[PDB]
RNA sequence: GGCUGAGUAGCUCAAUGGUAGAGCAUACCGUUCAUAACGGUAUUGUCUGUGUUCGAUCCACAGCUCAGCCACCA
RNA sequence: AAAUUAGAUGUAAAAAAAAAAUCUUAUGAGGGCGGAUCCGCUUCUAAUAUUUUUUUGUAGUUAUUAUUAUAAUAAUAAUCAUGUUUAUUACUUAAAAAGCUUAAUGGCUUAAUCUUGCCUUACUGUUUGAUUAACAACAAAUCUUACAGUCGCGUAAGCGGGGCAUAGGAUCACAAGAUACAAAAAGGAAAGAUCUUGGAUUUUUGGAAAAGCUACGCUAGGGAUAACAGGCUAAUUUGCGCAAGAGUGUACAAAAUGAGUGCGCGGUUUGGCACCUCGGCUUGACUAAUCCUCAUGGAUGCAGAAACUAUGUAGGGUACGACUGUUCGUCGAUUAAAAAGUUACAUGAGCUGGGUUAAAUACGUCGUGAGACAGUAUGGUU
RNA sequence: AACAAAGCACUUUGCAAAAAGACGAUAAGUCUAAGUAUUGAGUGUGAUUUCUGCCCGAUGCCGGCUGGUUAACGAAUUUUCUAAAUUGAAAAAAAAUUUGGUUUCAGAGGAACCCCCGGUUAAUGGCGGCCUUAGCGUGAGGGUCCUAAGGUAGCGAAAUGCCUUGGCCGUUAAAUGCGGUCUUGCAUGAAUGAUGUAACGAUACAACAGCUGUCUCUAUGAUUGACUCAGUGAAAUUGGAAUAACUGUGCAGAUACAGUUUACCUCUAGUUAGACGAGAAGACCCUAUGCAGCUUUACUGUUACUAAUUAUUGAAUACGAUU
RNA sequence: AGACAACACUGACUAGGAUAGCUGGUUUUCUGCGAAACCUAUAAUAGUAGGCAAUUUAAGUAACAUCUUAGUAGGUACAGAACUUAAUCUCAGACAAGAUGUAGAUUUUCAUACCUAGGUAUGAAAUGCAUUUUUUUUUGUAUACAUCGGGGGAUCGUGAAGAUUUUAUCGGUGAGUAUGUAGACUCGGAAUGACAAAGAUGAAUCUUGAAUAAUCAGACAUAGAAUGAUAAGGUUGUAUGUCAAAAGGGAAACAGCCCAGAACAAGAGUUAAGGUUCCAAAAUUAUUAUUAAGUGAAAUAAAGAAAGUUUUUAUAUAAGUCGACAAGAAGAUGGGCUUGGAAGCAGCCAUAAUUUAAAGAUCUCGUAACAGAGCACUUGUUAAAUCUUAAAAGCAU
């Protein structure tokens, strides 16, 4: 299959599940791993659409169309999204299929990018897909610390000071 | 629904893999990797106090189980006529 | 549980103890100066099994399936 | 591409001996001491396990090599083998899958699978303890024990009251057997009683033999459920704004224009919920997201004029007529312009009743029919 | 526009004791009728002109077999219990047979309805397709499937047309209307009659001329009420009230709560925005193992009516059928 | 015409004889205790029965509740990528020896042709750097023998033959202690809650006997879910509480929120939540900072913009920061191509140089094309002794 559609039965309903919110310290995906460069949701957490992250991809083609680069994507649409009539009334069983989606937790990698290109070309590619994707996100080089939570492990930081009770 | 505890000392297994107390003991759950290293058991111990699983070179616990009670000494006395003056049973013999 | 009818070639229909047929729907040929008509031929074979008789589409039994009314229907 | 067969882990198999310690056990020494086998503390011996532990020993046999005088000693290699090598035996060989009457889950590989022998306990009666007192009651249920009776398999121990487990409804009546209880004067019997057994889309499956219309309708209730309005919400909208800028604009992103999108406001349209059960005329009030009138920025695309876009601003105005029941909408002709919205989609104890609109009637369609229809038509106590 | 109606058509009625039809807890009997097939009754249509086509398969009715089925009746069968007798058994014994009483099983033959055959549309009712064509369209034409037969004549955006404000024409300065016309008529159609005129209509729709205060746009005048004095003297309604505005709140629309604002006390004539104003359980929807009336191939029943037969009620002959 | 048959007619009036699981009503005081809106069954779902269970007061208690200590059952949050699911990424080869050549130095060892045991030559090795190597005409070790076909090229090549070869191409296979994903993934794994034992505490709260009810649309709040649209004062479970049936203080007003359970009085009494300038009981009480917008002050409007302001962390400065001003900003050279024309400045390709105090084969205007005006960059003048620039955060617009 794809990233935009998965080798899944379109037939069999999943229920709405929540994103997942990380309460033990956990850093899964919020680092940059195969790229030079990424793009991080740093709000929120939300289920983005197989028809937002397509128009994403396109923004960041669409300006860095004639040169040479590597785009890879952290997330995969394997969450079907079925919407019921919103004309219909309550009840009845479950709505029909509507489109593919993807939870992602907050502070996650959604794209990476590799190449000989500028730092402030990239930069603009990120943020012009930034503005058509739902929430804000940010701008992540590769070696910087992981994210736990909504706090980076910066200034040698880490995990188990956050576990600490003791702060002050 | 199956057999995801064993029966172990002094516990039997129903016909829908449930398992019983045989005696009267004390319920434990264990593992005896000697019998079986991927199986749990389920036993009954007569003290509270014991652990399972015993050692395999140890006796066997276990308890009488019975009343002592005075035996019976009654030695035949059946009557052959009954209070009606009847005999209590006739016997015929075939002959040829 | 009880009783009765029943189907034959691709399609539609005959044949009752004795050959297993007719018509049609393609095809080939013949006829005609030529065409259309017409004519001839060809296959595609008795619902299945068993039994009775020298001999069975045919009579007897069982079943497939269709159909008649039944039996139960606490 | 898809037929059958052969394969597809590794180790071990002469034999050990001995010292202490860490626990754990013992119906071992009938240990000792407090209260023989009861109990919490207790030494000793023994057994299992654990240390990589302190080690000692690792031969014999066959062969090779070296020294020594065919044997002796040392080192190295091989060594399960008195046995039909197709060896055998023990241990090990991830997970899934296959198999186990049938879906799915769990389980079984040391048997609940497979093969084979003999069998038919897929037995009769009564009965124990449970399902943290089955199903959050009762009942029909599920698992399980014991005793008596007498059969099967097995050397034996022992196992068997159907199936690896979890998916088949009573009474009443009826029918087939048994029991010997009662027998409406008496002797019998009939009809009853007890035990066993069978036939159920009793499928509304704790178990009625059961089709519709009412707009001619009635009563008791409910607003515990609807339509209008109000309320909550805002998917949607024929309501808007901002952000970013692919693109169009001969050139040049932002004069104008603005794909698919993102962040929002607002409560006007069609909707959701269920807290609660029309249009016109007359006469206003209010909003400003502005049709005209006033001031004004930008405008390779502001020469002028007119218009475009935008910023202030709601004082006043926004008319007449034809069609339609119409708000809406189409059109004619004027005008500086003939813009919108809220107020119970303002206003029916202020009017109107054309629309919708009970009784009458006809048409088309649907219905076997009575009748019905978001249908159409004439009429219909405001 | 509905009913009736003259006209039209169909079914029925032979009168000999009752013509049929209707009435009669149910009869005698009555109306029909002191009538007689040109009479009476029932059914549909609705003067007249021009017309009324196809289908008897389904449903209903009618006719018909010495047929099939066939309740009662009934040839032939069969059983429970008990009394007595016989046989058997004669051991602790039933059991079997015949007769009496008692109580069951049982069906060759044997009615109508029904099955089967035929008839009937102004009886209830029904009156389809799919391919191909002289070149693209259009089918005189041809082939094929199905049905009882496939909507004929005529009419046709209709009182019938959802799409739709159908296309065109005329009418209006402007036509979702009206009239004419063409057709593919969702879903026209021939006595549930089809179609075209004369005459008729407080029917419904549209147009023209005239006319007007209907209107642009109202004004004046008259009488009776309204108003004041005198006389007489109601009613609906009313939990109690010292009964303002705004925003908010809240069983979700406040004179009464919160906050702020405003207002001296009390009447009269006007007015109807609110008091979810009053009145009417008025109106809608839902509920009840509540009702009523009506319908039918709902369930369960009763009748008209049809068929057989004991009895009242006795016979003769012929023929046919089973054999 | 369901028209009329004397208020009434889809069947009058009158007398006699009903029911209503439905609605409404049910009358004095004091005192004690005190629910439920859940489960199962039902021709039921507005009803009812049996349970749970409210009450009465007698028998019991090794009762019940809570904590402590020890033990047990079970897999949630979390975490992880093991098994399974979706997608994506990287690798598919490493070493030792051997062999194969090349320029050497002409020293040593060794083998042969010789000469006469030494030299004479001859070669080979030793030696340094290349070089071949996982199925190869290259074996071994260690490893998953560690990879196979299709398609696009370059070679050899025959009477057409496709043997041999290449890919920063496709698919498959193998490997990864590589990245992510989770209702039907859980190797790891809580707290909480549940069961039972002993002990202690406690307000009898518990069980049984006898007698005997009500209730069977619940609402909201918090957490976490399903559903809807990650909307509803929506619908539907779970955990906890309140209301229901609870007054009182606080939240302006308030069934459900924060406190706290009203037998009646007295008190500048002691406190909870909450508050203390005035309405209005109590601070105009102290300390350190921020804001200038009445922001805000008891119901947070968003993304976003910006010489608002403060702070922190870097950084510039008499080697003159920052700003302005004056001049310069070359030359090979109109780079080559393209084009009617392309001269830095339509487009395409290249963009190692050179000489300078510096000067992009050219960043923004301009020309038909040149020219021309600016920029990057460079020197100089003016001039700051806490005074430059940027980023982040806090509060504001
Ligand atoms: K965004
Ligand atoms: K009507
Ligand atoms: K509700
Ligand atoms: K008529
Ligand atoms: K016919
Ligand atoms: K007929
Ligand atoms: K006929
Ligand atoms: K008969
Ligand atoms: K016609
Ligand atoms: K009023
Ligand atoms: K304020
Ligand atoms: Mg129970
Ligand atoms: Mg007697
Ligand atoms: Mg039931
Ligand atoms: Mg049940
Ligand atoms: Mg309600
Ligand atoms: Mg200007
Ligand atoms: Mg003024
Ligand atoms: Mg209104
Ligand atoms: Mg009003
Ligand atoms: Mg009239
Ligand atoms: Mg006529
Ligand atoms: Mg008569
Ligand atoms: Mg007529
Ligand atoms: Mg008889
Ligand atoms: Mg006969
Ligand atoms: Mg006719
Ligand atoms: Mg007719
Ligand atoms: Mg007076
Ligand atoms: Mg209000
Ligand atoms: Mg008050
Ligand atoms: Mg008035
Ligand atoms: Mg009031
Ligand atoms: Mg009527
Ligand atoms: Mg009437
Ligand atoms: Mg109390
Ligand atoms: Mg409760
Ligand atoms: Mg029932
Ligand atoms: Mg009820
Ligand atoms: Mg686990
Ligand atoms: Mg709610
Ligand atoms: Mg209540
Ligand atoms: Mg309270
Ligand atoms: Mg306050
Ligand atoms: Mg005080
Ligand atoms: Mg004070
Ligand atoms: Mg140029
Ligand atoms: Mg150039």
């Amino acid at each position: 299959g794809s990233w935009l559609e998965p080798n899944l039965n379109r037939k069999k309903k999943m229920m709405k599940g929540r994103p997942r919110v990380p309460t033990g310290g956990s850093t899964k995906g919020t680092t940059v791993v195969w790229g030079d460069y990424g793009l991080r949701m740093r709000d929120h957490h939300r289920r983005i659409s197989a028809q937002q992250l397509k128009l994403a991809e396109d923004t960041i083609k669409q300006r860095l169309r004639g040169q040479k680069y590597r785009l890879y994507k952290r997330v995969a649409c394997n969450v079907g999204v079925y919407v019921s009539g919103n004309e219909m009334r309550m009840g009845k069983g479950k709505g029909s299929f509507d489109h593919w989606a993807t939870r992602v937790a907050v502070n996650q990698i959604i794209f990476e990018i590799r190449g000989q290109l500028h730092e402030q070309v990239i930069r603009d590619a990120f943020r012009l897909a930034g503005h058509k994707l739902p929430g804000l996100y940010e701008f992540v080089k590769k070696g910087d610390p992981p994210v736990v939570g909504i706090t980076k492990l910066e200034d040698g930081l880490t995990v188990e000071d956050l576990k600490n009770p003791r702060k002050k | 629904r199956g057999t995801l505890w064993h029966p172990g000392e002094n516990t039997i297994m129903g016909r829908d893999h449930t398992i019983h107390a045989a005696v009267a003991g004390y319920v434990k759950y264990y593992r005896d990797p000697q019998l079986h290293p991927d199986r749990q058991y389920i036993g009954v111990v007569f003290n509270r106090n014991d652990k399972l699983p015993y050692p395999k070179d140890a006796p066997r616990k276990r308890k009488l189980g019975l009343v002592a009670v005075p035996r019976k000494v009654e030695e035949v006395e059946k009557p052959t006529m009954s209070a009606s003056g009847l005999p209590l049973f006739v016997t015929r013999h075939e002959t040829i």
